[PDB]
């Protein structure tokens, strides 16, 4: 049969593609892939600059353009990083596409708005959604700068929509920076427990919560990342031995 | 002034629901009851086709019925020929979120795209070895969805937007844009006259479009939740419907109301994808739960099951000759079941 | 809502024949091509490649 | 003195027989259960299967020796018997005890992390790694096939038993898997320690539970060390009844390592669970 199996566009060519199917297995094998979710105040965008370590610009947000891939590594481990772009408030529908990602990025401005709890009705939203059960969530309390000025400036009005903070005492898991004050140290772990009271009470063990306190300028958002999907693969290498 | 429009609208509907029962008369299965039923369709993996790195999730069928498009959210559009299950060309994708692709009716080119909102054109019959993107469409807003070429020069296509469009694929400028849908349309498909389409959405509704008017011709609402899945029978007059509702109904455009329903108490999972047979008679769909159901088109009974993927199906197609059926899953499999 | 009313309008202006009429042709499709169908009647070692 | 030491060198190996016995039954009825029944199996659980399966033929094997032994003596102290049951006995354990070592190489590289560029590479080719290691460690077996046929047969011309040189040679070439398992699991455990060190200082504690299961695996280690140290010294120190004691403390990894397999893995720890609590509801 010389016109099925020749080298140039027959039998033997459809082998030369499976040597490009064999070295392109090996990449998205190696690569982590992050979706990257929250509100219109959240300051994500910011984020990903402080995830870029990329002299090469790099292709975002462009017209109606949908999706925001973007690309950056930490000890020679690539990620790949997806702010989902121009799409509408129909959410249940495009997150079908990331049952695969290795975590969520979930990006709040917590910075003691009314609107943080619409960022709480989200987070209960995603973390329980059919898709997502065993994607582990990585979360970013970011521009905690704002949220320190606020406090220290007593112009902060949490309890008078959030009516159990006065309730609520810091608890013996706080590790503040040095200097923090006791109302900016009560205020950023009362936001992280508000979440982690949504995270506890469906994560059974399928997936994980990992809060993190960030600002508009710190540079270890990539580490961050880095050691929490170190966390999220072990445990996921442990399931798959049936040794967990 | 807008409670005058609203009356309006109320009073139309009303009219419209009550032509729509005078013209019921007799059900179908009161009407059908008398045909034998097809009994249990058996079917094989008479192949498997491996190579995608990641979740399968939309193919196609070339006109030939045996070239195969599919698409994977690792970026690659896979052409295989079904018969000897080996791959003519593996086309690298730009953006690695493809909801959807397309063959073109003369296997020159082949469209798709997802998450970027933008539809590539891929040309296959080129004087060079490699293929190379022929033209890329934008202008849609959200992500596309399904899309479909009616010759080599026109597509058409569907989207987050709610809207869908036809693209002049030459000079890369939308010639028509349908619009009223409310929710995102999920899907598309052609009738075989390529003179209509119509369209699902995440509202519940269905749609038909004249596509040389630009007008919606008739609109359904049966379902309850959103439509993912929609196909046209073959002979184009009645198309069936795929939703989360664990739920097909199959709606007569000359009717212009619900013939049938499709549904067992035993299936609490959405649909993915529906196609027909070449006869009509015989339906699949694919379904959550990680099996296709068989169905009968005139008979709802689920009259066989292909099963063998180890996760969702979420895209099938029947070849234009009806001698295979194709599923593709998540688990990074495509099965030809015959 | 004007494109609204005038779509409803344009469709109920059309002639739509029996239900029963339309269930015979179907019926009586399916049956002058009930022996072409390859899925129907299964061929006997007629699957030249599958 | 003989007559109790024997009784219970007897009672011991009984023991042993009957528990590997229940325990690799066990295992490879749940696989086998859970194989038929769909519930697509794991790599681990294949392993784990065969494992099981290498471990009944042995007991089953060393079993029948001790039968052949107790009754109709006069048969095994044939020397074809001698040569043809130790040839056996030793292709089976090479093969049980480097299937066991290909488990643990399995573990090693699919849960551990590494910045060493070989270690990746083998951690991602970790499926071709393991039945290579199988495949290649077959030099071993032939070379421990010669070596003890041409020892035996010295032994023989020259006599024409001398077991205390034979039970070194298996010592020696039973120590060497077992030395590179045990750097393997000391290399996963300063791996695991490191990650939750370097995880318990930037990350919060609210953020590798592995740490569970690796107690069982020490006290297996600790205790067949311990008995393994003691079989060199016992083959050349004293006494001379050998025979039985060779064959109980040959019996004690595949009897005993077993049980450490179902309380380690999650699968094997919840189907003993059901068990005990299915024994449990049909007492009524
Ligand atoms: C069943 C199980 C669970 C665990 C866990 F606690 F880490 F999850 N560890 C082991 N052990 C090993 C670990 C790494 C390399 C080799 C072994 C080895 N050597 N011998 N047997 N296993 N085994
Ligand atoms: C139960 C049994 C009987 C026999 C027999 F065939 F000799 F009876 N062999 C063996 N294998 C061994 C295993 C470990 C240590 C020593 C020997 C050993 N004992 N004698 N020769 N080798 N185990």
């Amino acid at each position: 049969s010389a016109e099925d199996k020749a080298a140039v566009e027959r039998s033997k060519m459809n082998k030369k593609i499976e040597k490009q199917l064999q070295k392109d297995k090996q990449v998205y094998r190696a690569t982590h892939r992050l979706l990257l979710l929250g509100a219109d105040n959240s300051g994500k965008s910011t984020i990903v600059k402080q995830m870029r370590i990329l002299h090469g610009g790099s292709g975002g947000s462009g017209g109606t353009s949908g999706i925001f891939e973007t690309k950056f590594q930490v000890d020679k481990v690539n990620f790949h990083m997806f702010d989902v772009g121009a799409q509408r408030d129909e959410r249940r529908k495009w997150i079908q596409c990331f049952n695969d990602v290795t975590a969520i990025i979930f990006v709040v401005d917590s910075s003691d708005y009314n609107r943080l709890q619409e960022a709480l009705n989200l987070f209960k939203s995603i973390w329980n959604n059919r898709w997502l059960r065993t994607i582990s969530v990585i979360l970013f309390l970011n521009k905690q700068d704002l949220l320190a000025e606020k406090v220290l400036a007593g112009k902060s009005k949490i309890e008078d929509y959030f009516p159990e903070f006065a309730r609520y005492t810091t608890p013996e898991d706080a590790t503040p920076e040095p200097g923090e004050d006791p109302r900016v140290t009560r205020a950023k772990y009362f936001i992280r427990d508000e979440f982690l009271r949504i995270s506890t009470a469906s994560g059974d063990g399928r997936h994980y919560c990992y809060p993190h306190f960030t600002c508009s300028v710190d540079t270890q958002n990539v580490k961050f990342v880095f050691d929490a999907v170190t966390d999220i693969i072990i445990k996921e290498n442990l399931k798959d031995c049936g040794l967990f | 002034e807008l409670d005058q429009l609203r009356q309006e609208a109320e009073q139309l509907k009303n009219q419209i629901r009550d032509a729509r029962k005078a013209c019921a008369d007799a059900t179908l299965s009161q009407i059908t009851n008398n045909i034998d039923p097809v009994g249990r369709i058996q079917m094989r993996t008479r192949r498997t086709l491996r190579g995608h790195l990641a979740k399968i999730y939309a193919m196609h069928w070339g006109t030939d019925s045996r070239l195969l498009v599919s698409a994977s959210q690792d970026g690659k559009l896979i052409i295989w020929d079904s018969y000897t299950t080996n791959k003519v060309h593996a086309i690298p994708l730009r953006s690695s979120w493809v909801m959807t692709c397309a063959y073109a009716p003369s296997g020159n080119y082949v469209a798709c795209g997802g998450l970027d909102n933008i539809c590539s054109i891929y040309n296959l019959k080129t004087r060079e070895g490699n293929v190379r993107v022929s033209r890329e469409l934008a202008g849609h807003t959200g992500y596309l969805s399904c899309c479909r070429f009616l010759d080599d020069n026109q597509i058409v296509t569907s989207s987050g937007d709610t809207t869908c469009a036809l693209w002049d694929i030459e000079t890369g400028q939308q010639t028509t844009t349908f619009t009223g849908h409310t929710g995102d349309v999920m899907s598309l498909s052609l009738a075989p006259d390529t003179r209509l389409f119509v369209s699902g959405a995440c509202d519940a509704s269905a749609k038909l479009w004249d596509v040389r008017e630009g007008m919606c011709r008739q609109t359904f609402t049966g379902h309850e939740s959103d439509i993912n899945a929609i196909c046209f029978f073959p002979n184009g007059n009645a198309f069936a419907t795929g939703s989360d509702d664990a739920t097909c109904r199959l709606f007569d455009l000359r009717a212009d109301q619900e013939l049938m329903t499709y549904s067992h108490d035993n299936i609490i999972c959405g649909i993915t994808s529906v196609s027909f047979s070449k006869s009509g008679r015989l339906l699949l769909a694919g379904y959550d739960d990680f099996n296709c159901n068989v169905w009968d088109a005139l008979k709802a009974d689920r009259a066989g099951v292909l099963a063998g993927h180890d996760n969702r199906v979420s895209c099938l197609g029947v070849t234009d000759d009806g001698m295979a059926v194709a599923t593709g899953s998540w688990d990074s499999f495509l099965k030809i079941w015959n | 809502a004007r494109k609204l009313v005038e779509q409803l309008k344009m469709e109920a202006n059309i002639d739509r024949i029996k239900v029963s009429k339309a269930a015979a042709d179907l019926m009586a499709y399916c049956e002058a091509h009930a022996k072409e169908d390859p899925l129907l009647t299964p061929v006997p070692a007629s699957e030249n490649p599958f | 003195m003989g007559g109790v030491i024997k009784s219970i060198f007897t009672f011991v190996l009984i023991v042993e027989f009957i528990i590997g016995n229940l325990g690799n039954s066990f295992i490879a009825l749940v696989n086998c259960i859970d194989w038929v029944k769909g519930r697509k199996i794991s790599s681990v659980d294949r392993i784990l299967t065969a494992l099981a399966i290498s471990r009944i033929s042995l007991v089953w094997l060393i079993f029948g020796s001790w039968c052949v032994s107790v009754f109709f003596p006069a048969l095994f102290a044939t020397e074809k018997m001698f040569r043809m049951l130790t040839n056996i006995w030793t292709v089976i354990n090479h093969f049980s005890v480097w299937l066991a070592t290909g488990l643990g190489t399995f573990y090693f590289l699919k849960i551990a992390n590494f910045s060493n560029s070989i270690f990746l590479y083998l951690k991602w080719r970790v499926k071709k790694v393991v039945l290579v290691l199988l495949l290649v460690t077959s030099v071993f077996l032939f070379l421990n096939i010669a070596l003890i046929n041409i020892h035996i047969n010295a032994s023989i011309n020259g006599y024409r038993r001398f077991s205390s040189l034979i039970v070194l040679t298996s010592t020696v070439f039973i120590f060497i898997p077992f030395t590179l398992s045990l750097a393997m699991f000391l290399l996963l455990i300063f791996s695991m320690w490191k990650h939750r060190k370097k995880m318990q200082h930037t990350v919060k504690i609210s953020g590798h539970r592995g740490v569970k299961s690796v107690i069982t695996f020490f006290l297996l280690y600790a205790i067949f060390s311990l008995s393994f140290f003691i079989s060199v010294w016992t083959s050349e120190r004293l006494e001379e009844n050998l025979i039985i004691l060779s064959q109980v403390m040959g019996m004690a990894y595949p009897s005993c390592h077993s049980c450490v397999l179902i309380l380690g893995n999650k699968k094997l720890r919840q189907a003993s669970l059901s068990v005990l609590l299915w024994l449990r509801y049909m007492f009524k």
